[PDB]
């Protein structure tokens, strides 16, 4: 059954709002980095 | 005539809007998909870093 | 009669495409630096394991 | 509109592009390295 334009026009903004949280997620975790760990046991 | 132009409009937005939501729906599963591999990734070079460290530690004795 | 029920859902499709384009605007930028960081750490771990797999050898030589 | 239609398109395409190197770098994981030496 073809979705009405409300239904689209819904569905969109849910993907949307999805997308930008799976992003910002991804590039703020990423940003616990690593380099920032005592690495001054190496000497 | 007015009527068939913006029902022609109204068809042209509902296959671009179906469209995007596809792909936006692809696009997000992909997304979480990977962030999933990140995270596993980090605990494990956290884990060998952490058994490095500490086999350095345990040789200087 | 079904024009303006026509008009009023390329009002609100139309709007529903103009935000979301903004959003994915925004959305890919983040995306672009995202992988300068990701090469960045990359290569900073990769130089770690070498470092310390070095040493290791080191103190089993001794 | 159909200015719009094409830049969402256009929009789209830069995303899936931008995902797909995104996750393609991670493809080369340091779990698949030696090691070994820890043990």
């Amino acid at each position: 059954p073809a979705k009405k334009s409300e239904e689209l026009v819904a569905e969109a903004h849910n993907l949307c709002t999805l997308l930008e949280n799976a992003i910002q997620d991804t590039v703020r975790e990423q940003g616990n980095s690593m380099m920032n760990l005592d690495w001054s046991w190496l000497t | 005539e007015t009527l068939q132009r913006c029902l022609e409009e109204n068809q042209e937005l509902r296959d671009a809007i179906r469209q995007s939501n596809q792909i936006l729906r692809e696009r997000c599963e992909e997304l979480l998909h990977f962030q999933a591999s990140q995270r596993e990734e980090k605990e494990f070079l956290m884990c060998k870093f952490q058994e490095a460290r500490k086999l350095v530690e345990r040789l200087g004795l």
